[PDB]
């Protein structure tokens, strides 16, 4: 008497109902209370064009104002070809390079995350500590993690450095749960950072595809390269990056 | 006035549409009877009569024999042509005519349409294409195509072409332009006539035949309404006449139909009953009341096999289903059961059974059977329909498509049901009445029968209607009270509506109104309150106030009650040009927002009111969840609402799913043919709102909707010529699409790996549309960037893929990719497919400077095919802030006492006591000092006095000093020359002149005059020449007034003049000082420096000091369609007047002729319903009388006499002379003048209005902004000096523009130098000077210019990026190196050793005629020893100098057959080239035909460079030693001065003297001006018939004539010297004292004799000797050449003029 019958509900159909809301986050932005200056225009294009569950992450380049070099300025935001989940990003381990960007210094990177928390995270440590460990041009004393994470109907940014310990346990970490051994608090320490909208900062986005690689993770990987253009990045469920979705009907 | 009552519309409808019926009893003919079955009810009517035949039959041969092509290979009218072809042929008069189907009808439209063709019939060549267009609307799609082709075939021997009207927007009105008969629906005219505003081609509408008229009573019968009213109504407005010819069925209210068509009913109205039907008709109903599912079903199978088999083997059955899925079925049914046993010739059709073949079809033919519907091929049932035709079909089941669009008969026809199910009704309803007329009406073939057997089978609820329907008893009633609200908006946005008393009296043109008299019970009113109100005034008001509200509602227009006025909004008009709903409308206002996801607007679209009625059916969900459950777009809406149904179809659509269900096939069509336009409204609301991210979404969604594909499918599957299925290959290889443009042909093959096509793929991959973009940054301040774009194509054209023209976007974006600051319309030609295109825009920057901008150019209709160019402005140079005004300083104002010169007082203190501030600052440097002064101060500054105070003082310093005044126009010169003719020469006894064309004339008016004002060009040609004239070095003050106008198009003369008298000043070290005047420069000290001005002699003043206080308001109008823009303006205008000035003098600009009548009468009427009619006038209207009686221009004087003027260049020179005395004298307190004489109005006004600041160039066919100098010009018009306390001037633009005008309006201008852009004519002058004479030469010079000051202070404006000193000399030497080997190349110069520069032949011609170096080089190609008058004009209408002349479509056509009528017919013509318009006006002038008055100011600016271009060529020819083509230019020169060709008689060139005069001079021997000029006095007075006044005339012309008697005598003639000197002398001596100038009255300017001295050999074409002579009195001229060899050798000598004809001596001598 039974007879009833299973009918798909594919929950990136409902996540990519929610990234169309992002942008009322945008008017509740909110900072907790060097020095890093966040321009406001890329730092909201940043929240829309990302997503809810998987994070995305984004290069931060910038330089000191002319007489004032305590203070740095963020000038742009990279995104290069990226995944994620709700834990960490998986960037690939070259770093972006451009003519436009050789003037600036790399001030690290942002990154968005589901729920706030009072701590910098374990695999943030290791994701930070790995990378200066690899490029030189992260100086550790001047290279931030800035978090974006979903409050509810808002948006709050944390901005984090890392410590000399912290660097020295980030490297050797293997242990990508959220509870590894050797972490400590004294991993990192908060720095000044700021949203303004005295200036404006620009993007750069892959040239030869676009940055988000979360419905395509297989033709990613850590060794990848890419080339970039001065071009401004395509919304999370944007249709060039999920074309299965629209070819696979070919078969329907 | 006063609307009382809001109604429901809705309550009012007739919900049933065609299927309402209006009559309650249906009588039958007297044979009529019926049955009773089983089940079904059956009645019968009998097959009529034709009645006892009461006038004759016509044969063709009596019909007017214009017409009788029309009807070749035809006989005689039948009896329904024969009774219309008098009220057809012989009349204008409008036409209702009802007959039964097919009896001939559409002939009778013929005979319509040929009169109409005979309108423009004269014995020329034959029709002229251009007077007229035919309108022919037909209610089917498959009707248009038929009807195109066959009246094309009867019309194609007039030479007239017939057009169906693609569904297309701008590739559609070039058809429009090549067809004379438009063959259209109802709807698809309706949306062209709503825009209308192109510069119509819909004015040439003289006849409109509305076929099957009867639609009036469908749901589609409101667009007829709508036509027909804009068209009548429009008859009221403009008084040209539309002919309006119905056609309908006999139905009753026909009569109704004839009044709201205009038919007087004694003289047009035709009624013909079904007795009059070609083969009677036996009718058939069968009306089923089993009202049981499907034992209905089978009870309508069981009747169609019985009736089939009633003519089985007897006659052909054509059974009619309705639907493309049930012509295969039912006929296969019928066949099934007709296997028990079956009754017939058969292998024609076995043959062609599988000949051709095609799923069902000898399935569907064993027993003749066929099917016939919309899916198959052409040819699959091209002659199906005619194994039909030749009688082998028994059974053909087909649609309603066969009825429509092909002339099909059958014997018997048997319609199975009258259901249909209609999308947009959601539901299953009856078929449209047309569909059944149609239908049945093919029963019957035309010879063969005696009689037609039509069969209808229905539901029994159903037969008094079709019994109705086809015994003319349903009545035809009015469908369009639901549609009332979205006609009037269409009306609204036309500007035809402008209040509900407009709509009231347009609403008594719709059918609906008649209804309403005739029949009130009906359409909801009323007996008893019709009787009080007998012309339901109240009645229409309150129906039009229940629109307006709901249009109110929809926020399409503001209408308040009080005033009933509307108001036309972007969203009101953008309803009415996508045709759509204006529910849709709010919907879309509401919920369209730039924040919005692609999720959100398939939600937005699906939402629109056209799909109010879809449904979710519960035999829907299956597929409806399953597809829903994984597409592409996320639905957030559940499955029971009809909006995610609405959504899944429209993905369905594009991914080219197909569906299972019936209904949601037939759902999702009606769904998709919306969305086209649909979503184009929405395309074009967020495009027009600057939503740079939502803009770029919905043109994708139009794309994709376009050609059913995602953006992630490989563009290559838009190839339509593509049978490949090789992408696919593709796609599943991801990998990027722009990659395989950088790879060859075997890569491509080696990737996809497929080798055989590797070559195929390159092919389309390189004919995909693909364009390269470069840009130049020039910084216009800090805050306004200028920006040029140059749109490389990179592809390759094919007309096969591409068609004549390919649109893009373009698309200026902010940083965040959010905003567009700018966007245009960007059409690449096919005969423009590979060249650059320049673009330039404004866009605005602020100072933190942002990192960069986007320019995006995407493909209007290809889907992935855009090209987005960063601009990045790191390395941007800004120009540096504007220093500080120059302060006005509070010195009490100076006296005209301070002149201390009584003399010189008399030209002011008759009017004004003292000089305003900026005067009196000036006074002392320019009266008591001899600096070189520069004075910028807003215009109306009084800035032209300080030039007077400088030449007063001139004249005290010098009492013969020299003066030259330039100003930038050619109208402000003139009005300079009266105001300094009398004040320096009348009342001070100097000499003022104007200068001319004329370079003789004008040398010794600047010898004589001791002030000389002069436009640029005039004094370029002139100051050329310095060093060979003392008079232009002699001067003493050269003052450049509006010098501003440096950076505006006409500049680089300006400033090569200016800089010329600096350099002129430095060589002869005796300055002449310089004054120069400008509007408020922010850069003035660039000026000032420039022309050697101190900067204590530097007044910059800025706006702020202007005397008059300027009160500026600039209004912004959101209105992007120009139009409709402008009539958003209308009230507006008025409203300003009121509040600025309603009193005091007001002018309005407005941008074209055209305009300044329509706002005239546009205030006016604004004025009268403000019943404060005529508050314009201040004298009564008897002072206006003898004023008024010059009505050359009909309208003026209605204007006049209510108070308002117009001024435009149509208007007789002393018309415009009235108006403005009227206006300064204050009778007319407005007057309202184009744009085009901004610059020469003799009056001031309190308030200025500009209404708009673009105009239409006819030529490029594109909106122009008003240059930024002709809106500071127009302003200064508001500035009364001695009657107003302040000036008042508002600018109302769109508000694209409105920025732009606050920073260039409020803030002093910044001009920049155009010289590197207009460098080769002036660096050829002054090598042939040797001003010039090497490359460093040319360094130098460009440094006394103004464009070099500039480059230092903005580099990047001029392409420059650093201002080093090696910089701008390496920049300065590739100007000069570039311009140097250009002039090279054209042979105007001569470059040795890489250095050495000096003028060749060609460059002293082109820099002494002052002619365009290019124009010179293609005279050296063309010009030839062998060509003569004919081909000179050929080779004259192609120089450079005519390249402006202006182009209309309207005259596209008054010169087609001008080409008829000149003698000499032309190479290969064109007929839209400027060069071939010049070659007819020039032709046209010398035959002496008048054209149009356009057409005459055309022409009086093509001769006035004629001159110098014939004198070019004759320099040409001579130098290359032509003596034949020379003499025969020498008489061009002549022939184009007099307006003759030399065939004619000299005697022509006589005031007076017509054709049959030169007759009668002919007759008697008199042949010359001499022969004339003495035979006995008296006696020629009795041979010319002319008044003692005519005679006069006569006689000045022949004692101007030239009267020289030539001597010529030779050197030493003893010496034959073998190759040595042979001086020759020649004298000329004319007996009068020529006082005056030439008379030659049809040439635009004044000449004076210009006189040629040839030496040529005759026999050899070899000119020797050649010499120019300007002469009166004395005059000897020398002629030397070398000798021959031989001693012997005769020339013949030639004295010639270039002005008169008949006067060319001719002398031989042998001097050896």
């Amino acid at each position: 008497s039974m007879t009833q019958t299973f009918s798909s509900k594919t929950e990136w159909r409902v996540r990519a109902i929610s990234a169309a809301n992002l942008h009322l986050r945008t008017n509740h932005i909110y900072v907790s209370s060097y020095t890093y200056i966040l321009p406001k225009n890329v730092l909201k294009k940043f929240i829309c064009i990302s997503d809810l569950r998987a994070q995305i992450a984004g290069y931060l380049y910038g330089v000191s104002p002319p007489d004032n070099p305590q203070v740095k300025e963020i000038r742009c935001i990279v995104m290069v070809p990226q995944w994620g989940t709700h834990q960490t990003v998986h960037l690939p381990g070259q770093l972006p390079q451009h003519e436009y960007l050789k003037e600036m210094e790399p001030l690290g990177w942002i990154h968005t995350q589901p729920n706030e928390s009072p701590q910098l995270s374990p695999q943030d440590v290791t994701t930070h500590a790995k990378i200066m460990a690899d490029n030189p041009s992260w100086d550790g004393e001047k290279t931030i993690i800035i978090t974006c994470s979903f409050t509810p109907g808002s948006c709050t940014l944390t901005a984090y450095k890392l410590t000399p310990s912290g660097y020295e346990w980030g490297r050797q970490n293997t242990d990508k749960g959220n509870n590894p051994k050797g972490y400590l608090p004294s991993h990192y320490e908060r720095v000044q950072m700021l949203l303004s909208d005295r200036f404006l900062g620009f993007f750069m986005v892959p040239a030869q595809s676009s940055w988000n690689y979360n419905f395509m993770g297989v033709r990613h990987d850590p060794n990848m390269k890419y080339e970039l253009q001065l071009a401004n990045p395509k919304e999370f469920y944007h249709e060039v990056h999920r074309p299965s979705h629209f070819l696979n009907f070919a078969l329907l | 006035l006063a609307p009382r009552q809001v109604l429901d519309l809705e309550d009012l409808v007739f919900t049933q549409g065609s299927h309402f019926m209006a009559n309650k009893r249906c009588q039958l003919p007297d044979g009529s009877f019926r049955r009773q079955r089983k089940g079904y009810e059956e009645v019968h009517v009998p097959a009529l009569k034709p009645k006892p035949f009461g006038e004759q039959l016509l044969p063709v041969e009596k019909l007017p024999k214009y017409a009788q092509a029309g009807f070749e290979g035809f006989k005689t009218l039948n009896r329904i042509q024969s009774k219309l072809y008098r009220a057809a042929l012989e009349t204008d008069e409008n036409l209702l005519l009802c007959a039964p189907t097919g009896a001939g009808k559409t002939n009778v439209a013929l005979m319509c349409m040929l009169r109409e063709i005979g309108k423009h019939i004269n014995m020329d060549g034959t029709i002229n294409v251009c007077d007229f267009k035919i309108i022919y609307i037909a209610p089917m799609r498959s009707l248009v195509q038929e009807m195109v082709g066959s009246f094309g075939k009867r019309l194609a021997t007039y030479g007239i072409t017939v057009a169906e009207l693609t569904g297309d927007h701008q590739l559609c009105k070039e058809e429009i332009s090549a067809t004379q008969i438009i063959v259209c629906t109802p709807e698809k005219w309706d949306i062209i006539t709503r825009k209308g505003g192109e510069r119509t081609y819909t004015q040439l509408v003289r006849l409109i035949i509305l076929d099957e008229i009867h639609l009036l009573h469908d749901d589609r019968g409101p667009v007829l309404e709508a036509l027909v009213a804009r068209a009548i109504r429009n008859i009221e407005m403009t008084q040209e006449d539309v002919r309006l010819i119905g056609l309908s069925a006999t139905l009753p209210n026909y009569e109704d139909v004839a009044t709201f068509l205009r038919v007087d009913p004694a003289k047009g109205l035709f009624y013909f009953d079904n007795s009059f039907r070609p083969v009677p008709l036996e009718q058939t109903y069968v009306g089923i009341t089993e009202k049981k599912a499907i034992k209905r079903f089978q009870i309508m199978n069981e009747i169609v096999y019985e009736k089939i088999m009633e003519h089985a083997g007897k006659n052909q059955v054509l059974v009619f289903v309705h639907s493309r899925k049930e012509t295969g079925k039912t006929a296969r049914a019928i066949r099934d059961m007709c296997l028990e046993k079956d009754t017939l010739s058969t292998e024609v059709l076995r043959t062609e059974a599988e000949q051709c073949k095609n799923l069902e079809l000898k399935d569907l033919l064993p027993y003749g059977f066929a099917i016939h519907h919309a899916g198959m091929t052409r040819v699959d049932r091209t002659l199906v329909e005619d194994l039909f035709a030749d009688k082998h079909i028994q059974v053909l089941v087909s649609t309603a498509t066969l009825a429509w669009g092909v002339n099909l008969p059958a014997h018997t026809v048997i319609i199975k049901g009258t259901q249909v199910y209609s999308p947009e009704k959601g539901r299953w309803t009856e078929l449209g009445a047309l569909d059944i007329l149609q239908m049945l009406g093919r029963a019957g073939r035309p010879q063969y029968d005696t009689k037609g057997e039509g069969i209808l089978i229905t539901s029994h609820g159903e037969l008094q209607y079709y019994l109705s329907l086809l015994n003319q008893q349903l009545p035809i009633e009015s469908q369009m009270v639901s549609k009332l609200p979205d006609m009037l908006n269409a009306e609204i946005v036309l500007g035809n509506v402008q209040n509900a008393k407009d709509a009231v009296n347009w609403l008594g043109y719709a059918y609906l109104y008649i209804r309403m008299l005739r029949s009130p019970t009906l359409y909801g009113i009323s007996h008893d309150d019709l009787k009080g109100d007998p012309l339901l005034d109240q009645r229409r008001l309150d129906l039009v106030h229940t629109a307006a509200l709901m249009l109110d509602k929809n926020n399409l227009v503001k209408y308040d009650k009080k005033t009933g006025n509307f108001q036309v909004t972007e969203l009101g008009r953008i309803a009415s040009h996508y045709y759509i709903t204006n529910d849709t409308v709010q919907t879309y206002n509401q919920l369209l927002k730039p924040t919005l996801s692609e999720i959100e607007l398939f939600r937005v679209f699906s939402l629109s009111s056209e799909f109010k009625n879809i449904t979710v059916r519960e035999e829907e969900k299956l597929e409806l969840q399953k597809l829903l459950e994984r597409v592409p777009i996320p639905v957030k809406e559940s499955i029971e609402e009809p909006s995610a149904k609405i959504n899944v179809l429209l993905q369905a659509f594009i991914s080219q799913l197909k569906l299972e269900g019936f209904a949601l096939m037939a759902d999702m069509v009606y769904v998709t043919q919306s969305a086209g336009r649909l979503m184009r409204a929405i395309f074009e609301i967020v495009l027009n709102r600057g939503w740079a991210q939502l803009t770029d979404k919905t043109l994708n969604l139009c794309k994709m909707i376009d050609k059913r594909m995602w953006q992630s499918m490989c563009p290559l599957r838009q190839f339509r010529k593509l049978p490949e299925e090789v992408v696919k290959k593709i796609e599943k290889k991801n990998f990027p699409f722009e990659r395989l443009y950088d790879l060859n042909h075997n890569e491509i093959g080696e990737l996809i790996r497929m080798p055989k096509m590797g070559k195929t793929i390159h092919k389309y991959v390189h004919l995909f549309p693909k364009l390269e973009l470069s840009v130049h940054l020039q910084p216009i301040t800090r805050s306004t960037l200028k920006v040029e774009l140059t749109i490389t194509p990179d592809f390759q054209w094919d007309e096969k893929v591409h068609g004549s023209s390919e649109a893009f976007w373009i698309l200026v974006e902010d940083v965040d990719s959010e905003v567009i600051l700018h966007h245009e319309y960007f059409l690449l030609k096919a005969k423009y497919a590979q060249d650059e295109h320049l673009i330039t825009f404004f866009v605005p920057v602020f100072e933190p400077l942002p990192p960069q901008y986007f320019i995006r150019v995407v493909s209007d209709r290809w889907l992935s095919c855009e090209t987005q160019l960063p601009v990045s402005f790191r390395h941007l140079i800004l120009p540096e802030k504007y220093p500080p005004p120059t302060e006005l300083l509070d010195l009490q104002p100076l006296p005209v006492s301070a002149l201390r010169n009584s003399a010189f007082e008399s030209l002011y203190q008759d009017k004004f006591p003292f000089f305003n501030p900026i005067q009196t600052q000036v006074f002392n440097t320019v009266y008591n000092s001899d600096d070189n002064v520069f004075v910028g101060a807003p215009t109306g500054s009084g800035k032209t006095i300080c030039a007077e105070f400088a030449i007063l003082r001139m004249l005290l310093q010098s009492s013969e000093g020299r003066c030259v005044y330039i100003t930038p126009m050619e109208a402000l010169a003139e009005q300079v020359y009266m105001d300094w003719y009398e004040k320096f020469q009348d009342r001070l006894n100097k000499k003022v002149v104007l200068l001319t064309g004329e370079t003789s004339t004008d040398l010794k008016l600047l010898g004589k005059g001791n002030i000389i004002i002069s436009t640029p060009e005039k004094w370029d040609i002139l100051s050329r020449r310095w060093k060979q004239r003392k008079n232009v070095q002699n001067i003493n003050l050269f003052v450049v007034d509006e010098v501003h106008l440096i950076g505006g198009e006409n500049g680089p003369v300006l400033e090569v003049i200016c800089s010329r008298m600096r350099y002129i000043s430095s060589q002869i070290e005796r300055p002449i000082r310089i004054v120069a005047l400008s509007s408020s420069l922010s850069n003035a000290k660039d000026v000032a420096h420039w022309l050697g001005c101190s900067a204590t002699s530097t007044f910059n003043f800025h706006p702020n000091v202007r005397p008059v206080p300027l009160e500026l308001h600039i209004q912004g109008f959101n209105i992007s369609h120009t139009q409709t823009r402008l009539l958003s303006m209308a009230k507006p205008v008025y409203h300003a007047i009121t509040k600025h000035s309603p009193k005091k003098p007001v002018i309005v600009f407005v941008p074209s002729r055209k305009q300044t009548r329509l706002t005239a009468i546009d205030i006016l009427t604004t004025c009268a319903a403000d019943i404060q009619r005529q508050r314009f006038l201040h004298c009564t209207e008897k002072d206006l009388i003898p004023y008024l009686e010059k009505l050359s221009d009909s309208t003026l004087k209605e204007t006049l006499l209510n108070g308002v003027g117009y001024l435009h260049e149509g208007l007789s020179p002393m018309e415009r002379r009235l108006v403005e005395q009227l206006f300064s004298s204050g009778a007319i307190q407005v007057v309202v003048a184009s744009r085009s004489l901004c610059w020469g109005m003799n009056v001031a006004a309190h308030l200025v209005i500009i209404m708009d600041t673009q105009y239409y160039n006819g030529k490029i066919h594109a909106y122009v902004d008003y240059p930024i100098y002709d809106v500071l010009q127009m302003v200064g018009h508001a500035n009364r000096p001695l009657q107003d306390d302040e000036g008042r001037c508002v600018i109302m633009c769109q508000g694209s523009k409105k920025d732009f005008f606050k920073k260039f309006l409020y803030e002093p201008l910044p001009v920049e130098s155009h010289l590197d852009h207009c460098m080769h004519d002036h660096f050829n002058a002054e090598i042939v000077t040797k001003t010039i004479e090497n490359k460093q030469d040319a360094v130098d010079y460009l440094t006394w210019t103004f464009l070099y000051r500039r480059m230092t202070q903005n580099p990047n404006y001029y392409n420059l990026q650093g201002i080093s000193h090696r910089h701008l000399s390496d920049h300065l030497s590739e100007l000069v190196e570039q311009t140097l080997s250009d002039l090279e190349q054209s042979k105007c110069i001569s470059i040795e050793d890489e250095m050495d520069v000096a003028p060749l032949n060609l460059g002293m011609i082109a820099a002494y005629y002052y002619i365009n170096y290019t124009t010179i080089e293609l005279f050296s190609m063309s010009l030839n020893a062998k060509t003569k008058v004919r081909g000179l004009i050929e080779i004259i209408s192609n120089a450079a100098e005519y390249e402006n002349i202006p182009i209309r479509h309207h005259e596209d056509c008054l010169l087609r057959q001008l080409a008829q009528k000149v003698p000499h017919k032309l190479n290969n013509p064109k007929f839209n080239d400027p060069h071939v318009k010049t070659n007819l006006l020039l032709q046209a002038h010398l035959s002496r035909m008048q054209l149009s008055a356009e057409l005459q100011s055309d022409t009086e600016e093509i001769l006035s460079k004629a001159i110098r271009l014939i004198q070019a060529c004759v320099d040409v020819l001579s130098s290359n030693g032509w003596l034949s083509p020379a003499l025969a230019a020498m008489e061009l020169a002549q022939m184009v001065t007099q307006a003759m060709w030399s065939k004619d008689s000299y005697l022509k060139q006589l005031p007076h003297f017509t054709s049959e005069h030169i007759k009668r001079c002919t007759d008697k021997g008199v042949e010359s001006v001499f022969d004339i000029m003495e035979m006995e006095d008296e006696e020629r007075n009795a041979l010319l018939q002319l008044t003692d006044s005519q005679i006069a005339d006569v006689a000045r012309f022949c004692n101007r004539y030239p009267n020289i008697e030539l001597s010529y005598e030779v050197v030493d003639k003893d010496s034959i010297r073998s190759g040595g000197p042979v001086v020759v002398l020649v004298q000329l001596e004319r007996e009068e004292e020529v006082t005056g100038p030439v008379i030659a009255p049809l040439f635009p300017q004044k000449r004076e004799e210009g006189w040629w001295v040839v030496i040529g050999d005759a026999k050899s074409n070899s000119l020797i000797s050649i010499k120019r002579l300007t002469l009166q009195q004395k005059a000897k001229v020398k002629l030397d050449f070398v000798a021959p060899a031989t001693g012997a050798h005769n020339y013949t000598l030639y004295f010639m003029s270039d002005a008169y004809m008949g006067c060319d001596q001719e002398y031989k001598f042998s001097v050896d």
